[PDB]
């Protein structure tokens, strides 16, 4: 039981007739969910995917996409989700880091492959039965399923975050990763059987880490979020009465959309028992809302990086009248070990500003064809301890982005603005906060001033995904660096000034 | 004329008044004109400026994709 595939068995044997996971086709009981990972064993063994080599999951999620996972873990073979709405070629950058052997995908975008950097990398279609690719085509008559010694910390699955340099970094992580938090929220929040777990995000961020791990692992129902029922805010609060969800877990930026448009301060959802929330500041006004309306809920502010999930947590007790900073992110979690560092390496004295540190099971094996992590983490998030003990988070120093909990690099962005012929130097940085924040980009222009935000996000739209193309650009003739290149951050000085300009007429 | 009151609104919202490239058919989420978090600032403009109340189950995101989605969308909502 110390591997994540023997999870969902140990459910299976438990509850075969209960309900698995639930999409909108289809909704399949543990033992349907069983004879579809056994079909997607023996496809992955017809293909020759041995223990140890990466398959790419380039589509939405699916009961099948479950069924995938598992059956990758069960031959050791290690999954990495891949955004379907990204650009080929930052899906190409991921094939290449990884050296994916295989592709899974919808036959709309085998189209766009043939003319890729990885035309030569196999693929199957999940979605199409017309294709010839289809998965179920496969012949699986003389597929022979091996018996393989898998240890716990043996990598799983990689899931990639924006690299500074513009190719993605992927977190490795293990089995021994993904149960420490799994094991960690099952305790803490009491998931029982029978439960319904709604995945709101996708595949490829760790939160559905929980969404789906946690319900196999109790023999629980996880409910598929559709992009179609994600997007009005009035039918995501109508699919959690629908499905009985009553654990919810999302950046704060979902929660407050359904506040403001999705009734759910006055269309109170009852069967939720459990509200997580995590990626993001959730701005105080909005938290104090959202805790009268369900005051009795278990309702929690959970902190980490990819590189670690889950490594601290805060039950949220009740909302000051006079609170004007965000709600702690609290004490370690998951098994782990944590404190704030000085620069010289010693750890800060209460009340003193320094940089979180994190040691314990869930720090990641370390970036995917990179020399391993040994040691504490150091995940750049500065934090200060308060008289309570509880840690509050402060924010980043390096070049880290978030807009509505999307993890960005500066590096990933300026480096497909600089390529634009035009674009002489960039430097990109966030104005505003919360869901008022912007993305902008400053640039230098090679030659007139004629640069037109539209062409310019079309040249960005071939390289990134669509959350991390600029919102607003501004032109000037030279970029503020200090004595050694860095960029002087007074450029938000200059955005505040121009968008105050425009406000004065 | 609804299109035309769209592709100058989106301009002078979310193109700081640049209508140089935009049109009916252009992706406006797959270029990030249009955000999550914008997606109402349009619906109250399509209610006021098209004077038709919009529903949930029509908050879809073919209906906004693009402006010919969401002038199709009021000619459907009309009749
Ligand atoms: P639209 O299409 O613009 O809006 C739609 C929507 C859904 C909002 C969209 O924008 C969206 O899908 N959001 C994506 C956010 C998401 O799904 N989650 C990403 C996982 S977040 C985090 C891992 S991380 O590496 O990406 N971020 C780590 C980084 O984040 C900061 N941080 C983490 N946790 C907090 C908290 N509680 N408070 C403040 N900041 C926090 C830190 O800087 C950290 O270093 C997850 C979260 C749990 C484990 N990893």
């Amino acid at each position: 039981m110390k591997l994540l595939h023997e999870r969902m068995m140990h459910s299976l044997a438990r509850y075969p007739r209960q309900t698995a996971v639930v999409d909108e086709q289809d909704a399949l009981s543990y033992e349907a969910l069983e004879l579809r990972i056994r079909e997607f064993v023996a496809m992955l063994c017809a293909l020759g995917v041995g223990q140890g080599q990466r398959i790419l999951l380039w589509a939405h999620k699916s009961v099948d996409l479950v069924a995938v996972m598992q059956a990758a873990l069960r031959l050791g073979v290690v999954y990495v989700p891949v955004d379907p709405l990204s650009p080929v070629s930052r899906l190409e950058k991921i094939a290449g880091d990884s050296q994916a052997v295989l592709v899974l995908c919808t036959a709309a975008r085998l189209e766009e492959l043939a003319g890729s950097a990885l035309a030569q990398v196999r693929s199957v279609v999940l979605d199409d039965p017309a294709s010839a690719g289809y998965w179920r085509n496969i012949d699986t008559g003389s597929s022979v399923v091996p018996t393989l010694a898998i240890q716990p910390d043996d990598l799983a699955y990689i899931l990639y975050t924006s690299g500074s340099t513009g190719v993605p970094k992927g977190v490795a992580l293990s089995h021994g990763n993904a149960l420490a938090f799994v094991d960690w929220a099952c305790e803490r929040y009491c998931f029982q059987p029978g439960e319904r777990f709604a995945n709101h995000a996708p595949l490829h961020f760790d939160l559905s880490v929980l969404d789906i791990y946690c319900a196999l692992n109790v023999g629980a129902t996880v409910c598929l979020v559709p992009e179609s029922i994600a997007f009005s805010p009035r039918l995501l609060t109508d699919f959690i009465r629908q499905h009985e969800i009553s654990i919810w877990y999302s950046v704060p930026s979902v929660l407050m959309m359904m506040m403001q448009d999705g009734d759910l301060l006055s269309d109170i959802q009852d069967t939720l028992r459990v509200l997580l929330f995590a990626g993001e500041p959730f701005p105080v006004k909005h938290l104090r809302d959202l805790r009268a309306a369900y005051a009795d809920v278990r309702l929690a502010n959970l902190f980490g990086p990819t590189e670690t999930n889950v490594c601290t947590a805060f039950e949220v007790g009740a909302i000051d009248p006079e609170r004007v900073l965000p709600v702690p992110i609290g004490t370690a979690a998951s098994g782990n070990q944590v404190w704030a560092q000085k620069p010289d390496g010693s750890r800060c004295a209460v009340g003193e500003e320094g940089e979180l540190v994190v040691q314990g099971p869930t720090v990641m094996l370390g970036y995917f064809a990179k020399p391993a992590q040994e040691g504490p983490y150091k995940t750049g998030d500065m934090v200060r301890q308060r008289p309570d003990g509880n840690y509050e988070y402060l924010g980043r120093r390096d070049d880290m982005l978030k807009v509505r909990g999307n993890r960005i690099e500066r590096g990933e962005v300026e480096a497909a603005l600089l390529a634009h012929p035009q674009v002489s130097e960039a430097a990109v940085l966030v104005v505003g906060e919360g869901m008022n924040a912007q993305l902008w980009g400053v640039l230098v222009a090679h030659t007139r001033d004629a640069l037109s935000l539209i062409d310019l996000k079309r040249h960005c739209a071939q390289r990134l995904p669509r959350y991390m193309i600029i919102d607003k650009v501004l032109c000037l003739d030279a970029l503020p660096r200090n004595a050694n290149g860095k960029v002087d951050r007074f450029a938000l000085a200059r955005q505040v000034e121009g968008k105050l300009a425009a406000a004065l007429e | 004329m609804l299109e035309s009151k769209l592709i100058n609104h989106i301009a002078t919202q979310f193109l700081d008044g640049e209508k140089d490239g935009l049109d009916s058919q252009t992706p406006l989420f797959e270029l990030n004109i249009v955000d999550s978090a914008a997606i109402f600032d349009l619906v109250d403009f399509l209610r006021q400026e098209s004077k038709v109340s919009i529903g949930m189950q029509e908050i879809h995101p073919a209906n906004f994709a693009t402006v010919q989605s969401m002038v199709a969308l009021v000619q459907r909502l009309k009749a």
